[PDB]
Order: structure tokens, then C-alpha cells, then sequence
């Protein structure tokens, strides 16, 4: 049967590769959206608050 | 990508804000992955589950004692006789 | 025609960042100086306080 | 007769509202606009060009990307001016004193 009477295996392999591409696309997209959500916090981020009173600001915190 | 504090479904999971954890698992994940089935779970045995088949269980056996009976019984007609008046069948089938 | 608007918005954002840093530094320093003065005022008032 | 509109139907209610004696232009409801970012964007662009606050405030102009003007104000000009004259004379058209002009305007605008 498998040697002479099957196309379902090939069709399913093709469909599963398609599914893999779809899965990874959706994954990357969701990751991108979450990264943009986190990027929306860079405006709220204030690197001056890391300064200690009567001390200079550090370039480590992206002046 | 427009209303971040109002769209929580498209936002990262609370494990992403925590800044602490061969190949590692990814650090950033969204809640929108909840709308996909095979995001986290694997696709193993995806196309082989509709192939596990099970047969029916009906037995077509019934003893037919006619010695108990001495009368005929009615019987349905299942289809119209096309071997007779074949040419006229569309023309008389609607009558009675 | 597009690069002009892009560069303009870009430099605007940079100026915003610079101004924000400067203003935050100034505000922080003013607040810290005020707090220090309040601390010394508290110190002198605790030197003047009376009771047991 | 007037049945409740559930919350899922409100987006359709905003752009296809029910009938009133004073309806809006449903065909123009997607064209109503008023930018709250107009002047901030203008200021940002000018400060990036290199101007000072006074120069930016002198160069500032109000948004042209707003809701379009009613064409009736340009097409029915004389009729509207006459109606307003009648209203100013007859106390807002009390007891049907500007019905002449209002009916002429209505016919001109509606055409059966």
C-alpha cells in the first residue's frame, strides 16, 4: 500500500511544511507587536532618575 | 500598533517584564499567541489522528420462522416500473 | 521631498530628548537642594526642641 | 418601535445613524476631521528646521484638514441671507413668518 497506493503522506508533508511557515510567521508577528509595546515605554523611561543626589549622571544609562 | 495600554491581547506576558529567565526558550512572548493552537504545543501526530479507525458492531442476523405463519404480508413498492410504458413514464408519473 | 520631513522630525525628536534630560536634571537638583535645606532646618529645630 | 441598539452595533450606529428631523450627512461622516496633532507637529517640524519659539508662533497657522464646508452656504447664499433677514425682522420666524423663504430653500435643496 505505502509503496504503490499512497499520496496522503506526501500531501500531508506538504501541508505540514505550509503549517510550519504559517506558525513561524504568526510567532514572529506576535513577538514584533510585543516588542513595539515595550518600545512604547522608552518615552516613559527617564535615565536622570538613576542619578544619585549630588552626583553626576552615568553614560551607562544611555544619556 | 496604536493603543498599547488598551490592547492587552497584543501585549507581552508578565514573565517578559521580569528581566530574568543548548538553546534557550525565547524571552519575549505575546498574549496573541493564545489565539493559535500549535504555538507552544507541538504538531506531533497532527495528521495521523484521523487515521485511527474503528469498525462498526452491528450483526445482521434474525431467524425467519415461517412455520408460525400461514398468511401473506403486505409489501412496499420502492421504485416505479420502467420496464413497462417506459416512453410515457414522464407523462403519466404525475397521475394516480 | 520625503527626506526633508524625515530629517525635520528626527532632529525634533533629538531636541526633545536633550531638553527633557536638561529639565529633569534641573528639577532634580532644585528638589535636592530644597530637601537639604529642610533637613538643616529640622536639625536646628531639633536643637531647639524642649521636653522629655 | 425604537428598539435597543446593543454595544456590538454602535460602530455601525456612528456611521449609519437612525432617521431624525435633523439628520447629518451620513456620506460625509467619514470626512469629519479635526487634528489635535496639527500644531504640535508644526512646532516639532519648525524647531527641527531651527527656529525659536517666537518664530514658530509667528509661522503657526490653523489646520486646513478639517471638515469640509457646507456647499449650501455657497449655492443658496441669497436665499439664506433673505431667510436670515426675515428671521431678524420677524423674531425667529414665529407663527410661520419665514415659511416662504424656508420652503423655497427646501424645494431647491430636495427636489421632491
Amino acid at each position: 500500500r505505502l509503496t504503490f497506493f499512497d499520496t496522503e503522506s506526501v500531501a500531508l508533508q506538504s501541508r505540514l511544511r505550509y503549517a510550519e511557515k504559517q506558525k513561524l510567521f504568526h510567532q514572529e508577528l506576535d513577538r514584533e507587536l510585543a516588542a513595539g509595546h515595550i518600545a512604547s515605554l522608552v518615552a516613559e523611561y527617564d535615565p536622570v532618575a538613576t542619578r544619585l543626589p549630588f552626583q553626576p549622571m552615568q553614560d551607562r544609562y544611555r544619556v | 500598533p496604536f493603543m498599547w495600554r488598551q490592547r492587552a491581547y497584543c501585549a507581552p506576558v508578565p514573565s517578559a517584564f521580569a528581566s530574568q529567565q543548548g538553546v534557550r526558550k525565547p524571552l519575549l512572548r505575546s498574549n496573541s499567541e493564545s489565539l493559535s493552537v500549535f504555538s507552544q504545543i507541538p504538531d506531533g501526530l497532527l495528521g495521523h489522528t484521523t487515521s485511527v479507525t474503528m469498525g462498526n458492531s452491528d450483526i445482521f442476523f434474525l431467524p425467519k420462522p415461517s412455520n408460525l405463519l400461514k398468511i401473506a404480508l403486505p409489501a412496499f413498492v420502492f421504485m416505479p416500473n420502467l420496464t413497462i410504458f417506459t416512453r410515457a413514464f414522464p407523462f403519466y408519473a404525475h397521475t394516480s | 521631498n520625503a527626506f526633508s520631513s524625515f530629517d525635520a522630525c528626527r532632529t525634533g525628536l533629538l531636541k526633545q530628548q536633550s531638553a527633557a534630560v536638561e529639565n529633569s536634571l534641573v528639577r532634580q537638583n532644585m528638589a535636592d537642594v530644597r530637601a537639604k535645606a529642610l533637613f538643616e532646618r529640622r536639625a536646628v529645630l531639633l536643637d531647639l526642641v524642649e521636653g522629655k | 418601535a425604537a428598539s435597543t441598539i446593543p454595544i456590538s452595533q454602535w460602530p455601525s450606529l456612528l456611521y449609519a445613524p437612525p432617521s431624525s428631523p435633523a439628520n447629518p450627512a451620513v456620506e460625509a461622516l467619514p470626512e469629519m476631521q479635526f487634528d489635535d496633532l496639527h500644531y504640535p507637529r508644526q512646532m516639532l517640524l519648525c524647531r527641527g528646521a531651527g527656529y525659536s519659539l517666537e518664530q514658530c508662533n509667528r509661522m503657526a497657522q490653523p489646520d486646513a484638514r478639517v471638515t469640509p464646508e457646507n456647499p449650501a452656504e455657497k449655492l443658496l447664499k441669497e436665499e439664506a441671507v433673505a431667510a436670515i433677514a426675515c428671521l431678524s425682522q420677524r423674531e425667529g420666524g414665529k407663527d410661520e413668518q419665514c415659511r416662504y423663504y424656508i420652503e423655497r430653500m427646501y424645494k431647491l435643496a430636495n427636489k421632491e
